[PDB]
């Protein structure tokens, strides 16, 4: 019950911060074909728009 | 028997969605506040700099009066 407020606090502290944003706008970009061909699994696939969850 | 069980009515709702407040003035308000502070500072600096120029002129004319004996 009380953990979602901490999640909201963290998401305010990092997501909308401009300094945190500018470190991760277009860094480490991967494509779906190179996501599947390199054996990536989980969030990486879900980072690239691939819809897959076990 | 006795065991770890949720109560008869169950547990209450738990919040799990994002809740950002969305707060502060509109940008026109801070722009107007900054512009008004700029104008007030400009006016006060104008008045005090004119007074300082008058005082400097007074001191210089005192120096000019004092010069011949020195």
């Amino acid at each position: 019950k009380n953990f979602s407020l901490r999640i909201d606090e963290l998401e305010e502290m990092l997501t909308n911060n401009r300094i945190w944003r500018n470190r991760t706008v277009d860094i480490g970009v991967v494509t779906a074909e190179d996501a599947l061909n390199y054996g990536f699994s989980g969030v990486m696939l879900r980072g690239s728009g691939i819809q897959w969850d076990l | 028997v006795k065991q770890d069980m949720p109560p008869v009515g169950g547990y209450g709702p738990i919040d799990y969605k994002r809740n950002l407040p969305r707060r502060g003035l509109s940008g026109y308000s801070m722009f107007a506040v900054g512009i008004g502070a700029l104008l007030f500072g400009y006016w006060s600096m104008m008045r005090w700099n004119r007074e300082r120029r008058r005082l400097q002129i007074e001191d210089f004319e005192a120096r000019i009066a004092l010069m011949p004996l020195l």
